[PDB]
């Protein structure tokens, strides 16, 4: 009745096998129960008194785990390094040869046997790579609906029909870049593309990293980073998902590799990107998406048509996308004043129209109780900046939870449950008390840039 | 603002058998 | 509570990466970010944007009143007291402290 275990190494044409037992590697043959053909190189067999292979079962899920170094060519062995630096050249068992097994993945081993068992998922490189999950959606975006539509164009419809694009032989775009004035929705676009693409499939996977976040005090540790990120985006897309990888905040690092910043190693960095992204290595289904505030900062070599070859250019709101950006960010739950819903009937939502419609009108206006900064160009001419050139959305944002937070003050000081018009009409003109850095020194180059679409340049900047 | 390179210095280690 | 000192020393930059890992920490609203620094002008007014650090409190020194206060938390009752000054207050070791943590106030103070 006992019987004992063995680790099954190679098969033979004469029907024997060769099993590892008690460490040692002994010569058996197969009962006339089990089939020899079945076997498979790596599983555990039943042995008994007279060694005589009786029944096999699965792998074993214990032992040591070691770091995969390479994969040798003959395609069955693998050089892993143990715990001590140790390097073992391993067999590899049959489900080894997901993707294909890369340098560092963990495999299960037992160095006497000498045996690669299971790869074992590891928690820390998951977490090196952030994935998550986005929820903005296109409706919280508004008053960029031709930007939304350029996005769809360029990574919606190629995964959409992608047989179309085979049969007319069309590359899907390989890079996106949205630009534009500080707080205008860079970041929001890319989520709400990344949840629309998520919720497409019926999957993908989505990468952000941010711009500092990939600067080291060291030499050497940013590039083998964003090969680590690379690696991961081309593991996610080998089973043909499309992979989004984002870049924030690219005007920080891989700047132009000219001259640039006197004293900076961008000139080591920005290469790297470039020979991941064209390369005799070609990514297949990788999408790379940067948003940078400063177009003119990055480098022309990764703007160069091919890579990044999409570009969109984000522009503050105007009055009706102002409109749009107030009705996305007020509700018809949220609370009025009594007063207003009397005059309404009821109509709340007429209501909170309304309201919205002379808060906007409110905002632009030429008068002279809405003066934002005092400009004097090359030619001498002064005029008065208002707020309607510097209306962005997070202003939009700042001055809505100014308002609530007025209506919070009424309603603690009266105790009626609403929200005046009045408090957001207050709320205008004291977004600007506070600064919401639109201001900035001498010669900026938003102002330079402002100048060149005038035609003269700005030379004097004056608080009012 | 410049870049550092490091030497490893080895932790006593050893085992038996 | 996160609270960090001395912050007129600091403030393209390390304030990026603040106000990120802010705006990050913003969703747990248990936690309290409590700044300090001595110099409201060199701070940057970039963290001063409604939002994040919306709450500013001032504080200032010692009222005289509040020297007393803290003469009394630190010099409590249960000091030894010279005999020759509890002959002037026929022994009533709290009267003796009062007046004793006002003298030296107002001496201070003069
Ligand atoms: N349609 C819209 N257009 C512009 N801004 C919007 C819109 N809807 C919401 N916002 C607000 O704009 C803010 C900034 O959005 P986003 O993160 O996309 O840009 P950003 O990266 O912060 O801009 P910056 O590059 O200046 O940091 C968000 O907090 C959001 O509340
Ligand atoms: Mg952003």
């Amino acid at each position: 009745p006992p019987s004992g275990y063995g680790v099954l190494l190679a098969t033979h044409d004469d029907d024997t096998v060769d099993v590892f037992t008690s460490g040692r590697k002994m010569r058996l043959t197969c009962s006339p129960n089990i089939d020899a053909a079945s076997l498979k190189k790596g599983q555990t067999v039943r042995l008994n008194e007279a060694l005589t292979v009786v029944e096999a079962g699965t792998f074993e899920a214990v032992g040591e785990i070691s770091t995969l170094r390479e994969i040798l060519a003959d395609g069955h062995r693998a050089l892993v390094v143990g715990h001590a630096d140790e390097e073992r050249v391993v067999w590899l068992a049959d489900p080894l040869i997901p993707r294909k097994l890369r340098p560092g993945d963990s495999l299960l081993v037992d160095t006497k046997a000498g045996y690669a068992f299971e790869r074992i998922p590891k928690a820390e490189v998951e977490d090196l790579v952030l994935e998550e999950v986005p929820d903005v959606s296109y409706a919280d975006i508004g008053g960029l609906s031709r930007q939304i539509e350029q996005i769809r164009d360029a990574v919606e419809l190629p995964f959409l029909h992608k047989e179309l694009y085979r049969e007319y032989s069309l590359r899907p775009p390989k890079g996106v870049l949205l630009y534009g004035p500080p707080g205008c929705g860079k970041t929001l676009i890319a989520k709400a593309v990344a949840n629309s693409l998520a919720k497409k499939m019926a999957k993908s996977y989505f990468l952000n990293i941010k711009g500092p976040e990939l600067l080291n005090k060291f030499v050497g540790e940013t590039e083998r980073h964003i090969r680590l990120i690379f690696q991961r985006a081309r593991e996610k897309a080998s089973e043909g998902t499309p992979v989004i990888v984002f870049f924030d905040e690219m005007d920080s690092i891989f700047r132009t590799r000219g001259t640039g910043v006197s004293s900076d190693v961008e000139t080591t960095v920005v290469p790297q990107l470039l020979s991941e992204i064209d390369g005799v290595e070609g990514l297949e289904n990788v999408i790379v998406i940067g948003a940078s505030n400063r177009e003119d900062m990055i480098d022309p070599a990764i703007l160069r048509p091919g890579r990044l070859d999409v570009k969109i250019k984000i522009e503050r709101p105007d009055a009706e996308a102002a409109q749009d950006i107030y009705s996305k960010y007020l509700t018809e739950f949220l609370p009025v004043h009594a007063d207003d819903l009397a005059e309404f009937d009821g109509d709340r939502s007429a209501c909170i129209k309304a309201m919205i419609e002379k808060v906007v009108d409110r905002m632009y206006a030429e008068i002279d109780d809405n003066r934002f900064l005092e400009v004097t160009y090359a030619n001498g001419d002064k005029e008065v900046m208002y707020f309607k050139d510097f209306n962005s959305g997070a202003m939009i944002q700042n001055v809505v939870d100014r308002a609530k937070k007025n209506a919070i003050k009424s309603v603690l000081e009266t105790g009626q449950p609403g929200l005046r018009i009045q408090h957001l009409l207050d709320s205008i003109v004291d977004e600007f008390a506070e600064n919401e850095d639109l201001p900035n020194t001498t010669n900026p180059d938003d102002w330079a840039r402002i100048s060149g679409k005038k035609g003269e340049r700005i030379v004097y900047i004056r608080t009012l | 603002g410049s870049m550092a390179q490091e030497q490893t210095k080895r932790g006593g280690g050893g085992g038996d058998d």
